[PDB]
RNA sequence: GACAGAUUGAUAGCUCUUUCUCGAUUCCGUGGGUGGUGGUGCAUGGCCGUUCUUAGUUGGUGGAGCGAUUUGUCUGGUUAAUUCCGAUAACGAACGAGACUCUGGCAUGCUAACUAGUUACGCGACCCCCGAGCGGUCGGCGUCCCCCAACUUCUUAGAGGGACAAGUGGCGUUCAGCCACCCGAGAUUGAGCAAUAACAGGUCUGUGAUGCCCUUAGAUGUCCGGGGCUGCACGCGCGCUACACUGACUGGCUCAGCGUGUGCCUACCCUACGCCGGCAGGCGCGGGUAACCCGUUGAACCCCAUUCGUGAUGGGGAUCGGGGAUUGCAAUUAUUCCCCAUGAACGAGGAAUUCCCAGUAAGUGCGGGUCAUAAGCUUGCGUUGAUUAAGUCCCUGCCCUUUGUACACACCGCC
């Protein structure tokens, strides 16, 4: 309603996971500042907003590929 | 050299735009004395940046 | 020496004021003496509100022309060296620096 | 070669003394910074200088109501011959540089 | 003298003085591609770095013009003998400044030339110089009693946000011709996003750069080592 | 006038809460915090709200100077 | 039971009584024909303001360490129909707040402070809030 | 370039004799300007307004069409939003939206702050019964502070963090998401910025931006004096105040915020505290490049204390009579204010129609802007703070898709 995701996020998110499946997990605030390491996300909103699918795609992955 | 005489001391007789000598809509405040347009020209250069 | 110096740092750019402000702390604490760190005054917002339109017409839209001016100030106690070192270094951008002698 | 002699003869020799003479566009000053022995505001200055340009023995800018009177190399002759001034003259731009 | 003019009313004044300069300066060092002053106040003195291009003209006869402008600024904004030194410097990569190129287009037309071939000559240059993108608009009457508006564009350009404010290099200049008046608008996009040196923010906030796995080799059997 | 009261209400419920917490116990802190937050009236909760700004072309935030119209 | 501890509005009720039942203060002559502040519409009914307002003024000084005439004018305000016009704020009458201060000065409830402005003096500090005891202990109600 | 009079308005030598000086200026032609808040916004620049904070626009390569063109750019679900996923002759891209900035709210988490506050102390006091209390002791404003307390509990402003549909339960093609609940600010606190492309929109009177045109000394060059822009049988447009007793005037108590201020480009403020006066005000004196002085900004509604009794009444408060102040060289054409005095229509508004969902409408002052003088104007600011929708396209107007179209000055058309 307010929030469906933008393709800067949907694309970057999907591409972190492609490249760091092992590094991430199914928490927020952990993989939240993994993203600070492995990327140069300028804004805190986006930095934070990106760990959005990073979780929503792990919850998918365990259930299915 | 004589006669050109009144109060040119208050009233818009006195004050005018420093850029273009027009004598309306004048930004008196804050010791500018620009016309209100001569703001938006000489504004960024001054320092007033439009935020919200 | 040792006299009651105030350094009043007034500038528009918060980042280019607090690189200087930090360098006076780190410039004085090098040759330590005293301080009472940077004071933070309320920031003065120079707010003008003029019509967008030159001349008359169109639905009435105005702009909201703003300039900020944050003041820091830093107390200290020193001779006429440490003042004339710390003030002349860490200058450069649009930053004004005052130097009060003592107390008043 | 014109107007109030006392005032205008002094305006020439001011301009010959100086490299550049700024002004303001304002008839109602009764003065002008440096010189102004007496009155001689814009008018007596302008009336002179706006002559000088149009004949050609000075050149302008304007820039936010002021008049940016810059002295021409031809004028060097016009005004020193007006002022009988020495054939070396040296107006102002002697300019020790480096 | 004992006025102490206000941190409200003073920064306004130095903003104004700034503006008053940047106009006469623009309007007199036009043919020489004035890019901009950065006013450099100091002890006993007020430096003022005239960042323009073709410095053979700002000097003139052995350095006369620089000395006129110094005297002018002495005689205007109240700077005593030896309290103001102008300092003409050449602009780095003049393609990437706007008003330099926008003026280069006031004078390329003024000189006597079509719109078409000229503004391409500009637009070509500013891209080739090293721009993310750029555009030029030449509004105004153009070989016809009616006013047209022409717009030749190239590369990338952001057209909204704060981002715009510190990235595009906008520049309007008129041009007064034997007929009437056109507008130039040069609007360049700076690719200091790649490498300012530390390009301010660098990212256009949309843009994220994910550094790649790099190593992550070896599952293997366990093993150990000692050092 | 009125605000000053949920301000002072909130304060002597919050303060009293920090009392029984920090040195005294926790059970009574929780029996308090229960007794309060079963009907809040923003007792320990700051009302997150604050007034909107005015926008040009209107007397308040939202409302607008009446449209002339032929 | 200071001025605060007493429910402050039935303070000045009894403090008005005090200065009446003393039979001294210095009531004057602009009195019966006084407006009170250009502010108002109409001259006040209880014919005896300044016993009750010198009460107010004097307790007021108790609460605040220093107060000028300009201050007293300020505090007794209101809205002011300029009529079809919108209402604005007009200062109270100086004359009256002044003579209230000067009259309180006669009994020596108050004095002129240092650094400008009137404050109340120890003697007056008493008469004021002495009766605070008497107002609390008039009865609990 | 001209000190007494005819005059004239003018002590305008602007002019009708007299003449006494600056003294190479002067004057008279010609061309040519120089302005002009003259003309033309269908001659233009910029700037603005808006179609339009509406979702739209564009290209590289493919694929379709000989080719204008077309797909990509979309049945459906979704979404504030060609925003997304997916079906998919398209694949992967670019501008707009979004991200961003400013802002607005959680941060007894940090860095600090005599230009904040301070806080509470330590309370060392003065201290008067300010008040409690026999007295110890206490409640409390004020101060005596200072400080070599101590600290940031609120104030301030720097770095920070966070909030991210993040968890769980529904619903959903079980994707994209939507809904409910948990912890808690629940995914939306409010602007600015705003594309392609337009439009004789507006602007030449914001521009020393200006095309051409006029005009150019008797000057539409610049002004002095006055006058007008204010005038009044009528017409409409935005405002305010009322219609009263959940209110009117009569006591009193008492809660800010954003600003703003002198000493400023040519002559000029902010104001604390003394007397005087009713008051306007007046007259004394004090701080103030200000987070210090105004200034615990000591407000109105509001809140509390008495009148009144539903009377066009005490609401209302117009229109005039008369005084007195102030600004201004001058207010006649009530300047603005005060003090008197007169004392109107309106007892809820006929036909219509805009405004908007949360700290929202409304009231309510207050700043700012406008200012010598001064606002019923706006733009901000709190303050008091409701009712109700939380959906639909029923009217008006907008987006896409399909379709029809003799319209393409596009239906305000064509005929």
């Amino acid at each position: 309603m307010g929030r469906v995701r933008t393709k800067t996020v949907k694309k970057a998110a999907r591409v972190i996971i492609e490249k760091y499946y092992t590094r991430l997990g199914n928490d927020f605030h952990t993989n939240k500042r993994v993203c600070e390491e492995i990327a140069i996300i300028p804004s805190k909103k986006l930095r934070n907003k990106i760990a959005g699918y990073v979780t929503h795609l792990m919850k998918r992955i365990q259930r299915g590929p | 050299g004589f006669y050109w005489s009144h109060p040119r001391k208050f009233g818009q007789g006195s004050r005018s735009c420093r850029v273009c000598s027009n004598r309306h809509g004048l930004i008196r405040k804050y010791g500018l004395n620009m016309c209100r347009q001569c703001f938006r020209q000489y504004a960024k250069d001054i320092g007033f940046i439009k935020l919200d | 020496a040792i006299h009651r110096i105030r350094i009043t740092l007034t500038s528009r750019n918060v980042k280019s004021l607090e690189k200087v402000c930090a360098d006076l702390i780190r410039g004085a604490k090098e040759k330590n003496l005293k301080v009472k760190g940077p004071v933070r005054m309320p920031t003065k917002t120079l707010r003008i509100t003029t019509r967008k339109t030159p001349c008359g017409e169109g639905s009435k839209t105005w702009d909201r022309f703003q300039m900020r001016i944050p003041k820091r100030l830093i107390d200290l106690h020193s001779p006429s060296e440490i003042v004339k070192q710390i003030t002349s270094i860490s200058i450069e951008p649009g930053v004004e620096v005052e130097v009060t002698i003592a107390d008043a | 070669m014109l107007m109030p002699k006392k005032n205008r003869i002094a305006i020439y020799e001011l301009l010959f003394k100086e490299g550049v003479m700024v002004a303001k566009k304002d008839v109602h000053m009764p003065k002008h910074p440096e010189l102004a022995d007496k009155n001689v505001p814009n008018l007596h200055v302008m009336k002179a200088m706006q002559s000088l340009k149009s004949r050609g023995y000075v050149k302008e800018q304007f820039a936010w109501r002021h008049f940016y009177w810059y002295l021409t190399n031809e004028g060097i002759q016009y005004l020193r011959d007006y002022l009988h001034l020495p054939p070396e003259i040296v107006p102002a731009t002697l300019r020790r540089s480096r | 003298m004992a006025v102490q003019i206000s941190k409200k009313r003073k920064f306004v004044a130095d903003g104004i003085f700034k503006a008053e300069l940047n106009e006469f300066l623009t309007r007199e060092l036009a043919e020489d591609g004035y890019s901009g002053v950065e006013v450099r106040v100091t002890p006993t003195r007020t430096e003022i770095i005239i960042l323009a291009t073709r410095t053979q003209n700002v000097l003139g006869e052995k350095g006369r013009r620089i000395r006129e402008l110094t005297a002018v600024v002495q005689k205007r904004f109240g700077f005593p003998e030896g309290s103001v030194e102008l300092y003409a410097e050449k602009v780095a990569t003049r393609g990437l400044c706007a008003i330099a190129q926008a003026e280069s287009l006031r004078y390329k037309l003024l000189g006597g030339l079509a719109v078409r071939r000229a503004c391409y000559g500009v637009l070509r240059f500013i891209m080739e110089s090293g721009a993310k993108g750029c555009e030029v608009v030449v509004s105004g009457k153009l070989r016809g009693q009616r006013a047209k508006s022409m717009k030749f564009v190239d590369g990338l350009m952001i057209h909204s946000g704060d981002p715009v404010n510190y990235y595009v290099d906008t520049a309007v200049r008129h041009v007064l011709l034997r007929q009437g008046v056109l507008g130039i608008k040069v609007k360049i996009m700076l690719p200091w996003d790649p490498t300012g040196k530390i390009g301010p923010k660098k990212p256009l906030p949309d843009h994220v750069s994910i550094v790649e796995p790099k190593d992550e080799i070896l599952p293997t059997t366990p093993i150990s080592e000692q050092k | 006038h009125v605000a000053q009261i949920y301000a002072i209400r909130q304060s002597i419920s919050k303060a009293l809460v920090a009392y029984y917490q920090k040195y005294v116990d926790e059970a009574s802190k929780k029996e308090i915090k229960d007794i309060l937050i079963q009907y809040d009236r923003t007792l320990l909760v700051a009302d997150p709200r604050r007034c909107e700004s005015k926008k040009f072309g209107g007397p308040g935030a939202r409302a607008r100077y009446q449209k002339s119209y032929r | 039971v200071t001025v605060k501890d007493v429910n402050q509005q039935e303070f000045v009720r009894a403090l008005a009584a005090f200065l009446k039942k003393s039979g001294k203060l210095k009531v004057p002559e602009w009195v019966d024909t006084v407006k009170l502040a250009k502010h108002k519409e109409l001259a006040p009914y209880d014919e005896n303001w300044f016993y009750t307002r010198a009460a107010s003024t004097a307790r007021h000084l108790y609460l605040r360490g220093g107060a000028g005439v300009g201050s007293m004018t300020k505090i007794y305000g209101g809205r002011q129909r300029n009529g079809v016009m919108p209402s604005h704020f007009s200062r109270g009458s100086k004359s009256v707040a002044r003579r209230v201060l000067q009259a309180l000065e006669g009994l020596k409830m108050v004095e002129k402070d240092q650094d400008g402005g009137r404050k109340l003096t120890p003697q007056g500090q008493r008469d004021l809030d002495r009766i605070a005891g008497q107002v609390a202990a008039a009865n609990k109600k």
